[PDB]
């Protein structure tokens, strides 16, 4: 997915929610 | 109100948070 | 050894090798700071190895991080945090005309009266399309404020209502713009719409993405937006829309795959297709793409030669005065003198020198007296293109006076040229004049609704934004505001189907020339460092943060501190004795 | 607003 | 616009061909 | 090609003898 989020990989589906 | 718990928001009524992201 | 003029030269040239070349080699840190303030205002975010001495900081400035802080400060130091109602400047059609005024009023101070914690009971007083425009409008209030903004926006992404959706996933882009925050949330929140079964949110996530990156060709997002153009469920809504959001991002890039993309999506549609107006955005992403580079568009001029021959005098005028915007080019112009593209590329081409300039306004008011009946209606948009942000007395005579044309159109163009001209500056005699002017079309929705445009256009941002493309000296013209002027101008040259049609969210193309009008000074350790200047023209003694005009020149007032910069304009770091 | 001077701001009138 | 105001030397005025004359 | 003063405008399609077109001196 390039609509996603792993917080933010350095600091989840995001339309979905999943 | 201005948050959603884990999946429901309560303001849309959106059923299937930090906030805006996923996490 | 002054690296702010070689960069500034370099930036006039658009020559990026260079400009790159000369922002490394630079020893001198604060220096490479106040490069990378005046790269951020200009648009151009340059890739640094992290191994450089300040990377973290040079990064953190070129992305425009702290912009929304400063200005912020700057309105408190004002005391105009309070929100102002649109009640207070003065059916469907006036319910958006008072969205639209809302948003321009209090843009980039993020508050509200209407849009409340709980925005449903004014989303639901609009209807169809008016409603997505009320959803966008929030991000509009939001502007650089990407945390809150989006923090705001969210509960509105979860809508059942594909409106209001559609209106938050625009906004969702809005408040990215300019602002180029490294976490690409824009990308991640937007990018699953552009092939949604609804035209309208491929809509608003196209035109959301292309706001969004509108400074950089991104090779990953213009990999995503160009088979949109292609896709057969797509509109020719969406096919123009796309070419918009790809000429946006790829601005004066030269960019292949946006060129050969759009002219194979002309090459397929029908010579019945052609005629429907959203085809005209086609082309201008044609020319976004090509902006300012001149000599070197005859290429695409023969590959246009093939197409159907009422498109083609539109398609070629268009990308062709599109490469020569910024050249101030006598011959160009004498060829300019399909004809509404022609005077609004005079402009286009003039505003870039002021001899021509005036020679171009003198042109203007002989075509309003004495033109051909179709030719004068675009003849205000040129008006506004060439003295945006500049409230000149004879231009806003001219507009008042053909504001009561019998032809519908030339009265609609004046009055959005009246707003366009005086947009950002809190000018007594403009607001009374619209205020006379709305008294006068009273009961006429059109014309009103043109009247309160004009009316929030003059507020804009409480008096403290401006829209005028040039900087630094107005020696530099910032593509994206440009791209974003264009995009309005364009689709205002079929106002009565475009902008009183459907579509009138194009209007957030403005978005892209917003900018602050302050300067602002700081010590080397970028903190508010207050001094005293002199403002004049080229005068009153004023204590910084101030606002400049249009045409005034600041100059340090006492010998105490020297500026790294010689424009006094905008963020400039000040050295000690 | 007001109208304030120092800093060069022109407000207008609700002001 | 009717027509006072301003007419750039064009005297009869004769301001445009879209206004009364 | 000129107008003819009601005024007409041939030239132009409009309606709503000049010495000049272009601007109309009287």
């Amino acid at each position: 997915s390039v609509s996603s989020a792993v917080y933010s990989a350095s600091s989840y589906y995001y339309s979905s929610s999943l | 109100s201005s948050y959603s718990m884990h999946y429901i928001y309560p303001y849309s009524s959106y059923t299937y948070k930090y906030q805006w992201r996923g996490a | 050894s002054r690296f702010p003029e070689a960069l500034r030269l370099a930036l006039m040239l658009n020559d990026m090798e260079l400009v790159e070349d000369i922002f490394t080699s630079c020893k001198d840190v604060v220096v490479q700071k106040q490069m990378a303030f005046m790269l951020g205002r200009h648009g151009v975010f340059l890739e640094l190895s992290e191994d450089v001495e300040e990377y973290e900081d040079l990064t953190e400035i070129m992305s425009n991080v702290q912009l929304n802080s400063n200005f912020l400060a700057l309105a408190r130091e004002l005391d105009i945090m309070e929100p102002k109602v649109p009640d207070d400047i003065y059916s469907a059609r006036m319910n958006l005309a008072s969205s639209f005024v809302n948003g321009f009023v209090n843009a980039a101070f993020g508050q509200d009266k209407l849009l409340t914690d709980d925005g449903n009971k004014w989303l639901y007083k609009n209807k169809d399309h008016g409603m997505l425009s009320a959803a966008a409008s929030l991000g509009m209030i939001l502007l650089w404020d990407v945390d809150g903004g989006l923090t705001q926006i969210d509960k509105y992404l979860y809508s059942s209502e594909d409106y209001i959706k559609s209106g938050a996933l625009l906004a969702c882009g809005i408040v990215n713009s300019g602002v180029r925050n490294e976490c690409d949330p824009a990308l991640a929140l937007l990018s699953d719409f552009v092939l949604h079964n609804s035209n309208t949110m491929r809509l608003g996530s196209i035109f959301g993405l292309g706001l969004a990156y509108a400074g950089s060709n991104r090779e990953d997002v213009l990999t995503l937006l160009l088979p949109v153009m292609g896709d057969s469920k797509s509109s020719m809504e969406v096919a123009g829309v796309t070419a918009l959001a790809c000429g946006m991002i790829a601005v004066g890039s030269c960019n292949g795959d946006v060129t050969s993309t759009i002219l194979q999506t002309i090459m397929e549609k029908s010579e019945t297709e052609l005629k429907d107006t959203y085809a005209r955005w086609l082309p201008l992403g044609l020319g976004l793409n090509h902006l300012g580079k001149g000599e070197a568009i005859e290429a695409i001029l023969a590959a246009l030669e093939v197409v159907s021959e009422p498109f083609r005098s539109f398609a070629n005028t268009l990308v062709d005065v599109c490469a020569y915007a910024g050249s101030g080019n006598v011959l160009k112009v004498q060829q300019l003198l399909h004809q509404g593209v022609a005077v609004l590329g005079i402009a286009l081409i003039a505003m870039g020198e002021e001899i021509g300039a005036e020679m171009a306004l003198r042109t203007f008011g002989h075509l309003l007296r004495y033109g051909e009946p179709t030719l004068r209606r675009a003849v205000p948009l040129a008006l506004a293109l060439i003295s945006v942000s500049n409230p000149r007395l004879n231009i806003l005579d001219t507009l008042s006076k053909f504001s009561h044309d019998a032809d519908p159109e030339v009265s609609y163009n004046s009055i959005f040229a009246m707003g366009m001209v005086g947009s950002g500056t809190n000018n007594a005699r403009l607001a009374a004049m619209l205020r006379q002017l709305a008294q006068y079309h009273a009961k006429d929705p059109n014309n009103l609704f043109m009247v309160r445009l004009a009316q929030g256009l003059t507020h804009l941002g409480k008096g403290t934004l401006t829209l005028c493309p040039y900087h630094s000296d107005r020696q530099l013209m910032s593509q994206v505001a440009v791209a974003g002027l264009l995009t309005v101008l364009v689709s205002f040259l079929d106002v009565r189907n475009i902008i009183l049609g459907k579509s009138h969210y194009v209007l957030y193309g403005l978005v892209a020339a917003m900018q602050p009008r302050m300067l602002v000074t700081f010590d080397e350790e970028l903190r508010p460092l207050p001094v005293s200047v002199r403002v004049g023209q080229a005068f009153q003694t004023h204590t910084t943060p101030v606002l400049l005009a249009h045409g005034e020149r600041a100059e340090l007032a006492t010998e105490e501190f020297l500026p790294v910069t010689p424009i006094l304009e905008g963020f400039v770091i000040l050295r000690k004795n | 607003f007001p109208d304030v001077g120092l800093h060069r701001y022109w407000g207008w009138d609700c002001g």
